[PDB]
């Protein structure tokens, strides 16, 4: 008697190919899956990235931890003060908290920028300082994607020509001024007789700054705007004029209206702008009218060490005061930028503007170890190589692709039969 | 009919692994159980397919360092490298499929050999999963023991 | 030689499956015919032969998206793809010749497995693709039978 | 007796190995092979591809289709006018056809320009419109290639200073002018008593023209070019000078003489030149010699969206009348730009000059669904992942990749013997 | 037990490749040689490993054509390479393990191939690497011839 | 009786999986390893590459091979001359050797540069030529990076509108002057009652020079540098000026201090500055004051057809001769540059500065055939994809990646046993 052990498969399975031999099966199991994406800030290296801060990562708060946004461990990782912003300590207003920003971080977190909102209310003569805003930050944020560190120098070694000329003080500026730029006036130049002579200086960004290495420097080369010749011709002899050149004579800033069209404001009176622009460290000349000469006196200082994509988190108010959005679109504009971004109010635990549990949530995966990616759609860990939707750049680390769930082949499960050769 | 073949069934009609037998009276007229005991292969399919997890595991752990200034999506560029990456998978697959296979056939023909050795030289084998068997030599408490069904 | 061996020949002498014997008298000198009639193993190779094609679709299918605004050919960027992607292939037709040879030893074996079971069990299997038949239970017509030659 | 199946080889059958078992056989068959390549253009998304154009694919031609390159489906995909060009519209000559293009599409075809050949015959003190053509297609096709849309914006807002200034006329200009740039002239300036006051003007470059988003520019910041200023003297006092400025006062285009030396042509008398350049949106000054005045009055909007590179078909007359390859040297020169060009004259089935056979056979492409892959060599099918002979960049899509025929690896075939183990 | 089994051993005791005997008085009790002459099988070993060279060949030749302008170490992408590089190394390290495992499997089947064609049909084959002899119809030196030990 | 073949393993086996069978052994080998990286020059085409050099890699010199750092077959690849170098030929100061230097490569050695170290001694109101030397090669460097070619222009067209000027000398220059900057001064101009006329000048750039086609020069804009305006009013009427400008009138280099601070060190008196520059062909327009006008004379015509990264090597003297550093500072800061460095001191065969045995080591490489990567690290062979340490950037060709010895797979050697299936 021939006795077999006899191998069948019904309907219900479906033959499953191999190099080597097939296998039949009445189940199927995805191979892999997606890796879920958390929104929010983090970090791939813990041990190399730096934060920029107010009181919402100040550890020395008097109400910490229920004025912080972080825990205390993610706080020790940030360079923050209470009252502080870049943009504070890049003019330095009269009666504002005036921060040393400063260190060293291939990732960087620029959690700052409320303190110097529309609700600042400070006035100075700015054309619009939600506008010197927006451009402040773009250069920083272009300057920091390129560079290891970051550091305010909060000093620069000026020299102006004339000996008659003084200090800048305004009613407007609570009867003081700016620590940057640093305003020098000729109390002499009147449109009776006396046009007085043009005004020089230079100043220098220096190529380092305590232990940090100057590439670059982020500054503003202002500029007074005026409405008409007419209207500056009540302060000064023809029009005006604020020239910047580099050390050979080669323009590069300012404004001059022997060529170029006034856009002052109607009857808006005498205004400031300040545009930021990145230049390299050098020693710089500066021509003027006679009358008022404005000098840059501080700077933000990069290197060119390299960097990776930078995460900037939402700084607004509690729904009571005004906020901008000018660091939302600075960084919007600027490449290699992560903007991270609340979806309801500032709601905060110490007072209306500090500890609020949405951000806390967004900001949690900066104390997490094993973060692989950071995106502009959230970070994620090292599960798989695939995610659902695709990862929004910037972005950067061991980053998940997308793929439709159906191209991920399957492997047989359940009963299973071997099947080799054409069995016929 | 015999471990190197898979044959089909309609309707109802379970599939697996099952005990067959042929001829008697000459001529015969087929005849198949409704499988046996065979605990053997059911655990070795658990070991074969958890033994996959070494493979998937070294698929999972590989993902390539990237780094994008720009702001928005480069599509097709994104989409290439996933087309990449699941062709890799889809050979590893491949791999994988015919891994199983060996190997349990492999296991199958372990299975058929404890039964030759079990009623030796009694089974006279006749290809893999099949014996010849004089129902003089044995009873059908003999081939009970042979076989075990 | 049986299944598990592939010999040579010189000159002419075709190449291919053919049926063997031994001995006889003792002892005995060889004998080799002149093929029989395999369509099996020609229907086969056919089959397998055509089977290639999924695993050659699946890598025409796959083409990297590429964009150069450049207007001088980067000709070592160029060569370096190329080369990467005649790596894939080779690995691929390293997997599909063994997936083929494989495939086609076990459908010789489940040849040799239907001429066990047509004279059985008069066959005696010795390894795949030989047999060991006394020239007593077996005249020339029932050699005939089991063998087809 | 022993019966056995016996396996051989000849000195026929070579073997083959694999990964599990080798193979004898006595044939081969190679595993893949070359994609074909054919000339002409294409697209590989027909529903993101957008055509500008002249008769040759002007569906409301009178004698369409004979008078057209491209059946109606691809013509529907084309914005053309009969007697049209980019150029053109640009300047908008007297007498001349003045169409309004615009549209939006990834991938993009000009097939267009020899509306504005040497045979048009403009003058209009042009000193040489063909390097002005060059010059122009250079910044479109470079604009082009990083955009997504692009239209003509028929109309900047400009201002002029003067009151006295009027509107320019040349006998060499049809007894009119351009539409752009405009020609302010003062009548009074003359070389006895009168020298005039230098002329100021303004032009603004939007930020968006109808749906279209402007982020990029293409003016003509056109200047007089005058021989030398002993030449000039006889129109203006001083040397001549035509200056352009942006809003700050940084000199970005025209020609001053107070510090660059004449270049004009012996006695060729005044010529005008109009090099084009890519500017941001804004408003800009322009500073000039009190007689003449020019003002850019047009441009061509683009976005910063991103677009595949372009598809630039040759433009040029049968050979009765005198052509140019002004745009066939303007896509050379310029990064991302594919160039389409006939290998015999051409000859319409309209007229001489609409309806050509190769060209029709070149442009068949545009209505393909199939096609994957573009390049400077031709298009092709996804049909292998390799070509015969590289495909020549500018190129995008799923392009294939050379390889010697000899790197392809073979597949046994015919009689097969299978093979492992050492059989010693 | 027979070539479709691998078995462990404790303390000393050499592993490789041996001869084992089993029943006789009813019930017997075992035994074990000390490895025959199997000098086939270390050939065999060392052709197959020889040629896993080719496969290595492959691999060491493919080096992807690169060029960096830039003066600082880009770590990360250097090593996102690398590691892509060593993953399809290890696809090919487990493809050429089953290839040698494949192909000395198969060379062990034509060493007890030979055997079973040596003392045929004395032989009487109870899968790969085991035999029936009755010690009736051979002595010790009909064993001796056939086994070889 | 049952008789079988049994297969046993130890705990010395170890068990190593396949895809498609186990196998069991006791020992393993590395399946691939490290390929040796060799410090110096070398090359990946022998067929595509050129050098530039002086006495150390000149066969025509009367010591050779002695004096040689290099066999004969490679000074035949080689453009040098005995005392040439880069920097003289662009100058070309008295009495010194003017080599015209010019071939084609991909490949590029530059091995020069020493023959113009402060042992030359060279005055000529130098400022600092450490530093015009560093500034000089830079840009030679960063043009020779994507250029196939590289030739001296040994003269410009030029042309001075002055009649009464007449050609500069100097005690300071061996009383004469340098080919290049050519010098003209007006004598008649003195600060009792004469200021003279403005200068004038025009230099062009040339799209060839013989066979090799220019797309960018390196140029130097020299002007002389004075300490203050009244230091310079002994020579001239006016602050001092020298400003150079393109073909339209934008200023593109020299330098103006009726805008620019003076920056003259004390009491050194007049010096010269000779920044370089790379430009476009084309013709270029100089302003200069009355008495002193410098014009360019020489420049270095590159291509844009691209090339390898190039290999500087080290040019100093021995110990007893004072040299330089410039050319490696020169090649650290610009992309795409090699340097190659030695260890030990300048010791020749020849003389003390020709031959040396480190050099010849260092050299060495460039000789061979088999070279496929060319790294900052140093040169390999095809051997392996892998290396122990990274191939530091720059670095071109089929270049060896960085993995740990332990993530190098192994396979099994020695006594072997095959397993498959579970075996239970
Ligand atoms: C440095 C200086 O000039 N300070 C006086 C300023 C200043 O001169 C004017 O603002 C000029 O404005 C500029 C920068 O162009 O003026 C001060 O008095 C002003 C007065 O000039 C103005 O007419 O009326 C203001 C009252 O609303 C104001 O008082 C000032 O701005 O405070 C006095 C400064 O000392
Ligand atoms: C706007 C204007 O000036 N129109 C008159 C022009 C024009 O002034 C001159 O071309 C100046 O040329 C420039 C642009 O510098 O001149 C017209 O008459 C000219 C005449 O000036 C010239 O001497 O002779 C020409 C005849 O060949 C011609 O008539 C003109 O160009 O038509 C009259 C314009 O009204
Ligand atoms: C072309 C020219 O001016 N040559 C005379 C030079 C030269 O004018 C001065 O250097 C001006 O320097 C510059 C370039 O600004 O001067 C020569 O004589 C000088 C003399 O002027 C200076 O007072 O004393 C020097 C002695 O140490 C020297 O003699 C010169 O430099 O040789 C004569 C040139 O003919
Ligand atoms: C290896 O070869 C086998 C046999 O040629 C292939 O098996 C075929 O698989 C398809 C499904 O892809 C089935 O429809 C056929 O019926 C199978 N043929 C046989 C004879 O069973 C197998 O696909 C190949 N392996 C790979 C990875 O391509
Ligand atoms: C084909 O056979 C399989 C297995 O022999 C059947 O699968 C069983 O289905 C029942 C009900 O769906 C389950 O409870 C069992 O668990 C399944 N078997 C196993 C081993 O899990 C299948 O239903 C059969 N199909 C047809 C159409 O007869
Ligand atoms: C080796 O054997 C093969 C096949 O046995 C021979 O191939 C045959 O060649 C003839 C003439 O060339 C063809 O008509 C047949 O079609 C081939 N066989 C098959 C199966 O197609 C081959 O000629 C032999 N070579 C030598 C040198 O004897
Ligand atoms: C798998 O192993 C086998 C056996 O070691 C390899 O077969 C050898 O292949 C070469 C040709 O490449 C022949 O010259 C040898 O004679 C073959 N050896 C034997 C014993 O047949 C085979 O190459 C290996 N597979 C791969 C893909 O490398
Ligand atoms: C396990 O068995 C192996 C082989 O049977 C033993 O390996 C031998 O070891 C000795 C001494 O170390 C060597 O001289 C031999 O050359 C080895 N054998 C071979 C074939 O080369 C191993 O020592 C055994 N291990 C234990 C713990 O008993
Ligand atoms: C192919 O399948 C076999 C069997 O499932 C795998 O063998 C296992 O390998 C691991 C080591 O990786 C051992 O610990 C297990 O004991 C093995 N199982 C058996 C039954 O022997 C093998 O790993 C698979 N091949 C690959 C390349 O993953
Ligand atoms: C099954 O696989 C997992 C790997 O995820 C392993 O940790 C576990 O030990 C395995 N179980 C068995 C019984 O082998
Ligand atoms: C052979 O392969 C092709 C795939 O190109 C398939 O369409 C066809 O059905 C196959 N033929 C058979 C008989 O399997
Ligand atoms: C062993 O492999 C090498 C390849 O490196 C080959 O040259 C040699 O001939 C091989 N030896 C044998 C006996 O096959």
């Amino acid at each position: 008697e021939l006795i077999c052990i006899v191998q069948r498969v019904n309907e219900s399975f479906s033959l499953h190919s191999g190099f080597g031999g097939n296998v039949y099966s009445m189940k199927t199991e995805p191979m892999t899956g997606f890796t879920n994406v958390t929104k929010g800030a983090s970090v791939i290296n813990q041990k190399d990235w730096i934060g920029f801060g107010d009181a919402r990562t100040d550890l020395t708060n008097d109400q910490f931890p229920a004025s912080s946004d972080v825990p205390l461990a993610v706080a020790k990782k940030f360079r923050s003060l209470s009252g502080a912003s870049l943009m504070l300590s890049a003019f330095g207003p009269p009666g504002k908290v005036d921060y040393l920003y400063q260190g060293c971080g291939k990732e960087k977190v620029f959690y700052e920028g409320v303190n110097w909102s529309p609700e600042a209310g400070i006035d100075c003569f700015g054309s619009n300082w939600t506008q010197t805003k927006k451009d402040f930050y773009s250069r920083i944020y272009e300057a920091a994607r390129s560079s290891t560190c970051m550091t305010l120098v909060n000093s620069l070694d000026t020299k102006i020509s004339s000996t008659t000329a003084t200090a800048g003080t305004a009613s407007s500026c609570s009867s003081s001024w700016m620590k940057s730029p640093l305003w020098y006036a000729e109390s002499s130049v009147n449109p009776p007789q006396v046009c007085g002579t043009e005004q020089s200086a230079t100043f220098t960004l220096p190529t380092s700054f305590g232990i940090y290495k100057c590439n670059k420097h982020v500054v503003q080369l202002c500029y007074f705007v005026y409405e008409n010749k007419a209207k500056f011709n009540t302060f000064g002899c023809g029009d005006y004029y604020q020239n910047y050149y580099d050390g050979n004579g080669n323009l590069i800033g300012g404004m001059d209206n022997r060529v170029a069209a006034y856009r002052g404001i109607a009857n808006a009176g005498v205004k400031i702008e300040c545009p930021s622009k990145i230049l390299n460290p050098g020693t710089y000349s500066i021509k003027s009218t006679p009358r008022f000469l404005l000098v840059p006196k501080r700077s933000y200082c990069f290197d060119t060490d390299g960097g990776y994509p930078i995460q900037v988190v939402q700084s607004e108010w509690s729904a009571s005061r005004r906020s901008d959005n000018a660091t939302e679109e600075a960084c919007l504009q600027t490449e290699g930028c992560i903007f991270i971004k609340k979806t309801t109010p500032y709601v905060g635990e110490a007072a209306d503007n500090a500890g609020d549990i949405e951000m806390r949530q967004l900001l949690s995966g900066l104390g997490n170890n094993d973060t692989v990616c950071v995106s502009q759609s959230g970070y994620t860990k090292g599960e798989t190589p695939f995610v659902k939707d695709y990862l929004s750049p910037p972005k950067y680390g061991r980053c998940q692709l997308k793929t439709d769930s159906g191209r991920i082949p399957t492997l047989p499960s359940g009963l299973i039969i071997p099947q080799a050769g054409t069995d016929s | 009919f015999g471990l190197l073949f898979v044959g089909f069934v309609a309707g109802g009609v379970a599939g697996g692994y099952f005990w067959g037998r042929s001829n008697g009276g000459g001529g015969g007229a087929s005849v198949s159980s409704t499988q046996a005991g065979f605990d053997k292969i059911g655990k070795d399919i658990q070991q074969l397919r958890n033994d996959t997890n070494a493979a998937i595991e070294g698929f999972n752990g590989r993902i390539a360092h990237d780094e994008q200034a720009i702001k928005n999506l480069a599509k097709e560029i994104e989409d290439a490298r996933a087309e990449a990456l699941v062709g890799e998978l889809g050979i590893i697959r491949s791999l994988i499929v015919a891994n199983i296979s060996m190997n349990l056939k492999e296991s199958l023909y372990e299975l058929a050999n404890q039964i030759t050795k079990r009623g030796g030289g009694i089974a006279q084998e006749a290809g893999p999963g099949c014996w010849y068997v004089d129902s003089e030599n044995c009873d059908a408490s003999c081939k009970e023991y042979i076989f075990n069904f």
